Parts: structure tokens; sequence; C-alpha cells
């Protein structure tokens, strides 16, 4: 039974991306490394 | 070839340093190798007492 | 033994190499065997096996 | 198995394609010297043409004079073997045309030789090693479906009849490509499973193979399978051994000591990102990894305060906060933070509570299925 009544209107990755891997922030290095130098002192 | 004290020896040896890279199957084959080969040449009080 | 309660009397000597190789593969289908595992090596290492 | 194609060319080609280490000069040497040696035509214009690199007209022409006359060389051993020698010469000399061909870097030409040389190889074996070729081909470019249809047909040529090496090289292979896929869970059964006999050095050496082995176990596996598989496994321990920063790093989560953990899982970040596999998900991985590390801590307490874990772990309070935060919302670790009096209580769901929950949603998925199927037939 199409409904035909509603018009029925790169990326190629085979893996299930989850929302958190879309955002965007520095390495975990990075992080980790100004957070040690922060308490390094 | 047949010098057969001196493949005691290195199976030992090999054993031994299968121990301690914690390969401890490996080195329990080695021993047992080892031992076998022993129990069919003369083994001298040291390389018995090695073995042991 | 009368050639009419027995009619044939099959003998069933030791395997021979080639049937020492085939009882081999038989027995050795469901191993897992390692490349370099030369059977006709440890067949010739048997001469006179029972089967 | 032949090294060709060679995998680490594929990890130079894209290690200079990462922008950090696109002007990396003793990579730019390696790959050089390999396209030298390999003698990869099509491969270095490939390369060129896509790092935008100066193409050396003396060296481009001289290795495409030098695979003309290979290649009209093995035509003519083609035509000897057609025109004289069986059927089984013929098979080997399109072999070996299908083998230089991957040699160069052809992967269209080499694709439809070795294609060729199945459909007129009889010998399972062959089929078995021509797949593997194809296999290994897919891998260095990294296409999807040639490696998936290849990994089948090896499969079912396997099911059909197949030797136990064969199939460990196999398991091998499919282990690489569910890491490249991101199925870290079948990665790290199939490399426990193969690392005790592992025969395949043309894709990886020793070494590199127990380091892959211990990142996925570590990212899939539960801590009781990663005390018996890993933890004690004889053959991870002997690598580790020449391994200090992997056995730190494994070890770190077991015993508890979360600051070199953190320390060794940021050292793992910055060397995934240059690994041509686990470079499209190294973040995922180093996501996963801290989730595990922070339930890890957890499960054995009910109420830490947020300052206990900040050193435990030598990170500040901030950070901590902000990830668990970060962390909780997506609903991966059971714990909710109470920032006034800085404590983190753990809400791990009691066994009856949690196996409600689970009947509730096993339930509503099957009386779903039961209205549908009642729909349907009812008319």
């Amino acid at each position: 039974d199409e409904f035909e009544e509603f018009p029925a209107e790169e990326d190629a990755h085979v893996w299930e991306d989850n929302w958190d891997d879309d955002n965007v922030e520095d390495d975990f290095s990075n992080q980790l490394r100004a957070e040690l130098e922060k308490h390094g002192y | 070839m047949d010098d057969k004290a001196l493949l005691v020896e290195v199976q030992l040896l090999e054993s031994k340093t299968y121990h301690a890279l914690s390969n401890l199957p490996k080195a329990r084959a080695a021993l047992t190798s080892a031992r076998t080969t022993a129990n069919a040449i003369y083994c001298p009080p040291k390389l018995q007492a090695t073995l042991d | 033994l009368r050639p009419g309660r027995i009619d044939r009397k099959i003998e069933f000597p030791p395997p021979n190499e080639e049937a020492r190789l085939d009882i081999l593969k038989i027995h050795s289908r469901k191993m897992n065997l390692t490349r370099g595992i030369n059977l006709r090596k440890i067949a010739e290492l048997m001469p006179g096996a029972s089967g | 198995l032949p090294k060709n194609p060679d995998l680490r060319i594929a990890q130079l080609r894209f290690l200079l394609s990462l922008p950090e280490h696109r002007g990396d000069a003793a990579v730019r040497d390696e790959l050089m010297a390999a396209v030298r040696d390999n003698n990869m035509a099509p491969y270095y214009e490939a390369l060129c043409k896509s790092l935008d690199w100066q193409i050396d007209v003396d060296l481009l022409n001289k290795m495409k004079k030098a695979n003309e006359d290979e290649l009209k060389r093995l035509d003519e051993e083609l035509e000897d073997a057609e025109k004289n020698l069986g059927e089984s010469e013929i098979r080997d000399a399109m072999m070996a045309k299908a083998e230089y061909l991957c040699r160069i870097g052809d992967k269209e030409g080499a694709l439809t030789a070795f294609r060729k040389t199945y459909d007129k190889t009889v010998a399972l074996g062959h089929r078995l090693d021509i797949v593997f070729y194809l296999l290994r081909i897919g891998l260095f470019y990294m296409d999807n479906d040639l490696i998936t249809r290849n990994t089948e047909k090896a499969k079912s040529l396997i099911e059909e009849g197949g030797d136990w090496d064969r199939r460990n090289r196999l398991k091998v292979y499919q282990g690489l490509y569910c890491v490249a896929i991101r199925d870290f869970k079948q990665a790290a059964e199939l490399f426990l499973d193969t690392v005790s006999t592992f025969t395949s050095y043309e894709l990886m050496d020793y070494k590199t193979f127990v380091t892959y082995t211990v990142y996925v176990s570590m990212i899939a596996l539960e801590r009781p399978d990663l005390r018996e598989k890993v933890i004690k496994g004889a053959e991870i321990l002997e690598v580790l051994h020449s391994l200090p920063a992997v056995r730190q790093y494994l070890f770190s989560l077991y015993e508890c000591r979360y600051s070199v953990f953190f320390q060794s899982l940021a050292v793992v970040e910055q060397e995934m990102k240059k690994d041509w596999l686990f470079a499209p998900h190294y973040r995922y991985y180093v996501r996963e990894m801290r989730i595990h590390a922070y339930s890890q801590l957890l499960e054995s307490y009910r109420s830490l305060t947020l300052g206990y874990m900040a050193e435990a772990f030598g990170v500040g309070v901030e950070f901590i906060d902000q990830e668990l935060s970060r962390f909780i919302a997506a609903g991966r670790l059971h714990c909710k933070i109470d920032k006034v009096n800085e404590i983190v209580e753990t809400n791990r769901p009691d066994s009856k509570n949690w196996q409600y929950q689970e009947t509730i949603k096993k339930g509503d998925l099957l009386l779903n299925r039961v209205q549908k199927l009642s729909r349907v037939i009812n008319m």
C-alpha cells in the first residue's frame, strides 16, 4: 500500500556512530597535558 | 648432532628464559623436553641440580 | 571353515604404506593439522602398524 | 604468504595524508624507497596527484618503462604457456601477471587479472590464495565491498574444504577488517583466538599484532575475560615484555592505577591517530576506554567525592566533573553528580529492577510483533 499521497522525496560508514562522536574538542592528549600542567603548580 | 648434554643445558636455558618472560606453558614444555633428553644421558650432579 | 558354511575368507593384512596414509587421513579429518604436517613421513615411520 | 601488496606502503601513504605528517621527511624517504624498489608506477602517479607532490620525470619514466617491459615479458610467457604448456602452466603465468600487476599498484588491472586466474584455477588452495591476495589488495585500498565479498567467498571456500593454516590466516584478516569497521568485539574475539598461532606475518609483525589484540580486548572484553585471556595469557605477556608502554597501559586498568592508565591512554590515542586502521575510530576508542575506566572505578564505590577521583585520575576536579556529566548525559555511566557537596552517587539498578526493565522492554517488542501479526492475519 504505497503511500503515494506523501511524496517520496561521502559518508559510506558501515560502523554505527553515536552522538558523542560528532562532538568537537581537543584531542585527549592535549586535554590531559593541559590539566597536568595546570595541576603541577 | 649427538651431543645431548649441551642440548639439555640449552633446553634448560631456554625454559628459564621462557619463564622469565611469563610464557609458562612454553617454558614447561621446554623443561619437559629437557627432562626427557636428560633421562637419556648421564646427568652430572650439577646438571641434575639445575634441572631440578 | 568348510567352503559351504564359510564361503569367502577375506584376509586383513596390516595396512601397507598407502593404506597407512589413507587411515591417517581418515582419522585426521576432524583434527586441526598444521601446514607442514606431511603424513607420508609419519606413515613411513610405522612399518607394520596394526591399522 | 607474499608480502605484496605491502600494507606498510598504505600506512605510510595514510600517514602522509594526515595533516600534521603531510610534510614528514623520514616517511617520505621510506615511501619513495619502497616505490622505487617495487616500481609502482600507477601507485606513484596516484600518490603524486593526491598529495600534490612534484612528479620526478626521470624516475617516473624509468619506472613506467620497467613496468612496461616486465608486463611485455609476462604477456609473452602467458602466450608461450597457452600455446605449448598445459592448463597449470597458463594458470601460473596468469597468477604471476596478476602478482606483478598488484606489485605496481594497478588496482583495477590487478583485480581483473586475479579474477581471471580464479576463473581458470581449479585447485582449492590456489583459489584461497587468490582470495587472500584480493583481500590484501582491499585492505591496502580500503574497498569495503571488495573486502566483504571476498571474505564471504573465502569463508565459503574454507567451509567446502580448508586447512587449518588458511583458517587462522582468514581469522586474522577478519580481525583486521573488524578493527577497521569498528566492531571491536569480533576483533577482540578473533585476535585472542589467533594470538597463540599468529602466522600471518605479511599484514603485521607479531609485536603490532599483540598491541592491537591488547587494545581491542580491553575495549571489548570485560574484567574476568580480560584477566583470563589477556592478563594471564602467556603469548601476550611474552610479547608485552618487549613493549613496556603497552604492558603498562594494559596493567593500569586491571591493577587500578588510574593516573598511569590515563597517561597510557593519551599515548595510545596519539599512536592510533597515526595508525592507518585505528585512525577512523581512535576518538571512539579513547572515549570508550575512559568510560570503562570510570565505570570500573565506580563499581566498587557508591558515593566517592569528586576530589578523591580527580586525585586518583591525576586530573582536576572541574575536568572530572565535566567528563562525568557528559558521560552521564549519554546514559553510559550509572551515577549522578552532586556539585554542591562534590559527591558522585552510583545508581546501579538492583538485579530485580534491571530484570523488570529488561522484561518490560522485551515484552513490549514481542507484543508489538504479535499485534502486527494479528493485524496482518485477521484481515
